[PDB]
RNA sequence: GUCGGGUGAGAACCCCGACGGCCUAAUGGAUAAGGGUUCCUCAGCACUGCUGAUCAGCUGAGGGUUAGCCGGUCCUAAGUCUCACCGCAACUCGACUGAGACGAAAUGGGAAACAGGUUAAUAUUCCUGUGCCAUCAUGCAGUGAAAGUUGACGCCCUGGGGUCGAUCACGCCGGGCAUCGCCCGGUCGAACCGUCCAACUCCGUGGAAGCCGUAAUGGCAGGAAGCGGACGAACGGCGGCAUAGGGAAACGUGAUUCAACCUGGGGCCCAUGAAAAGACGAGCAUGAUGUCCGUACCGAGAACCGACACAGGUGUCCAUGGCGGCGAAAGCCAAGGCCUGUCGGGAGCAACCAACGUUAGGGAAUUCGGCAAGUUAGUCCCGUACCUUCGGAAGAAGGGAUGCCUGCUCCGGAACGGAGCAGGUCGCAGUGACUCGGAAGCUCGGACUGUCUAGUAACAACAUAGGUGACCGCAAAUCCGCAAGGACUCGUACGGUCACUGAAUCCUGCCCAGUGCAGGUAUCUGAACACCUCGUACAAGAGGACGAAGGACCUGUCAACGGCGGGGGUCUUAAGGUAGCGUAGUACCUUGCCGCAUCAGUAGCGGCUUGCAUGAAUGGAUUAACCAGAGCUUCACUGUCCCAACGUUGGGCCCGGUGAACUGUACAUUCCAGUGCGGAGUCUGGAGACACCCAGGGGGAAGCGAAGACCCUAUGGAGCUUUACUGCAGGCUGUCGCUGAGGACUCUCACUCCGGGAGGAGGACACCGAUAGCCGGGCA
RNA sequence: CGUGGAAGUCUGUUAGAGUUGGUGUCCUACAAUACCCUCUCGUGAUCUAUGUGUAGGGGUGAAAGGCCCAUCGAGUCCGGCA
């Protein structure tokens, strides 16, 4: 998805943004339903486009280990 | 941009007025305080000894 | 010589100032007198531009809207209960002495009812250890054991916004646009490119600190530069 | 540029200024005005 | 500009007509700021106007600016001020906090006006017509009334609706044209009152297991398409307005593409995109009231700023006038403005200079260097290398095509949209003007975009993402203040502070002896106070005892300042240059040696390299891409040169008018020698020399311009550095007061902090006043 | 293959911003920093108007000792001052 980085910046900005782009422009799981309708809103916030169930997450990814690690205990 | 000639067309500013106190053209109308009599600033007049040569 | 960049900041200019008029909220907790028969639902996920995570709009029982610090996973819907006997989900408010062990926690109080001091940047949590009578150890997100009053309250979860460092800015114009909402000044000119009438590592034909980079703790803000206090450097060795 | 009440009442006198030393006082004093003001050579107040 | 003509004592430049041009995001239209009467009329030319003037922004005297509905006024914005409080020796000083106020005229919010007419000059203000808002009064309605909505909001892409405009069709009205019958202009008509609703959301019906739908994304058994329905848009349509208005007349109808205006869908953010007053919620009739301030003109190559009627500078709206073409591009032309980027006359008009055209043959031989100029050039098709971070390179390169006419096929609803085929035919030339890349290769630097020395430096310097280190748990680190107090901070280690290196990729060796910083320290050193001894009827005073930070001293640390040699097969002072790279932007010797390339190469590229004196974040190496960055080579091109010629326009020369300045000890027609303070028109000797004037190019007047910036001197100045001198902030530390009860400890009562409060934390410590020792270019 | 429409992307005298070379013109100027051709950027760390804040050993400074009204290695005025 940094393919509008163009032939400047380098390697690991079109490894690291494009694999962090490219997973969260995904398909992922909702707490409300169970359906794969997780889309992003912006900076750490996480929408569904099913019963609309806007949440919290992890900036870019959904689930950090860190926000599974509060289930466990 | 020369710092002359040509940067003295942006001057269309207004800033020293007629003041209302001593009626000279020095009343800031940004400051709303008067550069020769002290409007705005003080309750007193703007008066200063060095007005004039120290033993006059 | 002149006062340094660090002298004029101080000084609280415009320049080094925080845009304070274009912020949202002053994320604290809130008084129940004792008994716990406070609780919200939570109706909005809004961003705060002075700290970059998401922020939760939670409306109580009382109608009293209120911006409070978002934890990972709880959205709109979602009831939390603020008060004494709180219940052990993510998202709770409640004091430290009523939460149990090993439990990862966020928005950590200092003295009791401060409203919240430590462990609230993004996706940071604060681990709960000892208990006793009169002592509630608490292991804050640098590492650190701080002893802390089992009266001090606490949010019950890791804060949400998580691994937001762990992307690159790839751009300038990616640190510009989020200089400009923060109480920074911006760009980083180096000391060592300055003059010496600018600057202690200033001056010099060519570019390299005058005396050595460590300086004392004693030492007078205008020479204060560098490696302030170093009990070491480097990385290996 | 907005002009105010005083200030009218003000470039209305400096206009009056501008008037010539009537014929008569030439005749009575039997042989200048000084503040005679240009719109482009010269400058007023505000 | 030219010929006529007008007024006039007087006319190149004042005015009329004609003919001829100039301006097209401006040289037109409306305005903000600023100006201030510069607007209008009449009378004038002593002043001002780059000449003249009968003209004028000039001079003199009159006249001119009319608003309930356009601004202001009101609201709040960054932010400012006043009062209180507190500090200060004090204030006109200063931070917090409370309360009040001010803060927006184009361009934030906002109750309400349209069409026409009128003047020498105003105009939604006056006048005619019509309409709209508010408060209040009376009459009717109504008891709802405040929950909610609105005001009120980022950027990028996009569909839908839709007016003006423009163009096409046809009809009517008026004009132009003189082979044809084409060409131009007009065909009008507001606000407001009424009414219609797409999009959107939603309800009922329905019953999809694959369907529905889109420019795209999408949507659905938690209920799809289809069907009915509630709410619901324009600055839009339709009706009224309007036997209003305007028009000499006709006083149209349809269409496409559609600014404005309306309404949706989509995507981006380590950026999240004002507030408040007011309105809506929530009726109607009649009547009344709606004060106050602005209102002229300019808005620029003459009304502003720049001393000027200055080639400079200065915001906004008209971004849809026609052809053109991708185009708000060029070129040409309307509407509109102008001939005032305001001196003229004459000479084939010389030399010489500024812009500039064409130059045979050669083709960079010019020069430090292709500086200057030039070459290529739009669109289509074929084709496109090394390398590469796979993005790019790349429009690489290279090759072909390109008009007009006739008749057609295809895409689409269609355009006055696009793409193609066949035959016909003109020129030297078909992107025919205009618009419009020259191409390639090697090396250096910096990664990139970006920043900069306003006014001789745009660059390799600055910045950057990226990498690293340091300090801090918030009563923090860092910073400002004399204090009161404040920035960071509506912030909390995924934080912000202080520094360094400078994308990515591959790595980043050795040394802690010195300096720095930090930790520890048995022992040494270590100030004042208090204590002990002697001395004083007391004071001064002599010794002792104790002892903090600090120093000694030990340890840690170089991505911390820095270092990585000589000698021999160790020594200084810790170690003694590892990977790479290398005659380098670093190498003196040096035009190093070999090679490539040229006839010839102090250049350039490659290799070697003992490196005077390369080298790892004082970062080392490599590199795709990028660059008005430095160097070199080739292809192409050319007046750069061989070597200069002709031409073009404005000057230059002569005539009218206008009319400065730089410089001037005096004399002065010089030249060749000499002499002299050694660089003479002027002295000595000779030579030469009739006077004046025109043009010239500048040899001389050590020409003019500037009390040399160089250099030295002066017991000159300043900016800067530090282990110069001395001091001050500031940090650290002991001690005395604040300061209380029972060399180690308990308490609470002062004091501090936190909680709204209850009360909670800390506690004689801390803060502050005083003193003492250390550090102390942060400062003088 | 298409759809899509990203970008400190690209060409661009679009508005606008900047200022490489000519070391051209000018240099008692049109101008106490101008003219012309060339050249650069032109959806962004962009350009701009108005309002507002920071003040002299102090501001501001993507750092050039740059800028703070033609004044900057410490602004200006008046005084100290003859
Ligand atoms: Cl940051
Ligand atoms: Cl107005
Ligand atoms: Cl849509
Ligand atoms: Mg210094
Ligand atoms: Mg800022
Ligand atoms: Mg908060
Ligand atoms: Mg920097
Ligand atoms: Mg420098
Ligand atoms: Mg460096
Ligand atoms: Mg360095
Ligand atoms: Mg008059
Ligand atoms: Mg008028
Ligand atoms: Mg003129
Ligand atoms: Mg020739
Ligand atoms: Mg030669
Ligand atoms: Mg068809
Ligand atoms: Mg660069
Ligand atoms: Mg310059
Ligand atoms: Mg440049
Ligand atoms: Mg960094
Ligand atoms: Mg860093
Ligand atoms: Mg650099
Ligand atoms: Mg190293
Ligand atoms: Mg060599
Ligand atoms: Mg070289
Ligand atoms: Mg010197
Ligand atoms: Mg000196
Ligand atoms: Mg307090
Ligand atoms: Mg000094
Ligand atoms: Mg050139
Ligand atoms: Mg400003
Ligand atoms: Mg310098
Ligand atoms: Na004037
Ligand atoms: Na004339
Ligand atoms: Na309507
Ligand atoms: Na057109
Ligand atoms: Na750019
Ligand atoms: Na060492
Ligand atoms: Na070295
Ligand atoms: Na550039
Ligand atoms: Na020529
Ligand atoms: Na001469
Ligand atoms: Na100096
Ligand atoms: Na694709
Ligand atoms: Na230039
Ligand atoms: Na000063
Ligand atoms: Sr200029
Ligand atoms: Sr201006
Ligand atoms: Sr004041
Ligand atoms: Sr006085
Ligand atoms: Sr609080
Ligand atoms: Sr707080
Ligand atoms: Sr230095
Ligand atoms: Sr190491
Ligand atoms: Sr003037
Ligand atoms: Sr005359
Ligand atoms: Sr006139
Ligand atoms: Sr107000
Ligand atoms: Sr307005
Ligand atoms: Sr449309
Ligand atoms: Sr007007
Ligand atoms: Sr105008
Ligand atoms: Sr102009
Ligand atoms: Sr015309
Ligand atoms: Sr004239
Ligand atoms: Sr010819
Ligand atoms: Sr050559
Ligand atoms: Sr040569
Ligand atoms: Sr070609
Ligand atoms: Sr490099
Ligand atoms: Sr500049
Ligand atoms: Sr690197
Ligand atoms: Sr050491
Ligand atoms: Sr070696
Ligand atoms: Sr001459
Ligand atoms: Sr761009
Ligand atoms: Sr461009
Ligand atoms: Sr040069
Ligand atoms: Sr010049
Ligand atoms: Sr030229
Ligand atoms: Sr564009
Ligand atoms: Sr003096």
């Amino acid at each position: 998805s940094s393919g509008r980085f163009g032939a400047r910046y380098g390697r690991v900005s079109r490894r690291r943004v494009a694999e962090i782009e490219s997973e969260m422009n995904e398909d992922h799981a909702c707490p409300n339903c169970g359906e794969d309708r997780v889309d992003r809103q912006g900076t750490g916030i996480w929408q569904c486009s099913y019963c609309d169930y806007k949440f919290t997450g992890g900036s870019y990814k959904p689930e950090t280990p860190g926000g599974k690690t509060v289930r466990r205990s | 941009t020369g710092a002359g000639t040509p940067s003295q067309g942006k001057k269309n500013t207004t800033t020293h007025t007629k003041c209302r106190r001593c009626g000279e053209k020095s009343y800031h109308t940004k400051k709303k305080v008067c550069s020769s009599c002290g409007f705005g600033k003080s309750a007193k007049r703007r008066d200063y000894e060095w007005q004039s040569k120290a033993g006059e | 010589g002149r006062r340094i960049q660090g002298q004029r900041r101080g000084r609280g200019t415009s320049t080094f100032r925080a845009p304070s008029h274009r912020y949202k909220a002053d994320l604290e907790h809130r008084k129940v007198e004792d008994g716990d028969v406070i609780a919200g639902t939570v109706v909005d996920i809004e961003h705060d531009p002075a700290r970059s995570a998401p922020v939760a709009a939670v409306e109580f029982e009382d109608g009293d809207r209120r911006l409070i610090l978002a934890p990972e996973g709880v959205g709109v819907g979602d009831e939390l209960q603020v008060g004494v006997s709180a219940e052990i989900a993510p998202g709770n408010t409640l004091p430290l002495a009523e939460i149990p062990e090993g439990v990862p926690v966020c928005n950590v109080e200092s003295s009791p009812g401060d409203g919240g001091k430590f462990a609230r940047a993004s996706g940071v949590n604060a681990q709960l250890l000892t208990h006793d009578r009169n002592v509630a150890v608490v292991k804050l997100p640098s590492g650190e054991m701080k002893r802390l009053d089992p009266q001090c309250r606490a949010t019950i979860g890791v804060v949400a916004g998580g691994g937001r460092t762990d992307k690159p800015f790839v751009k300038a114009g990616n640190k510009h646009h989020k200089m400009k909402a923060r109480g920074t000044k911006w760009p980083n000119v180096r000391g060592v490119a300055m003059n010496a009438v600018d600057h202690p590592f200033g001056g010099g034909g060519r570019q390299h600190p005058g005396k050595p980079k460590s300086i004392s703790r004693n030492a007078p803000p205008g020479r204060k530069v560098g490696d302030i206090a170093s009990k070491r450097t480097g990385r290996g060795g | 540029g907005k002009k105010s009440k005083a200030t009218k009442k003000r470039l209305a006198k400096l206009d009056n200024q501008n008037s010539r030393v009537p014929a008569w006082v030439m005749l009575k004093t039997d042989r200048r005005n000084h503040k005679r003001r240009h719109w482009r050579r010269n400058d007023t107040d505000e």
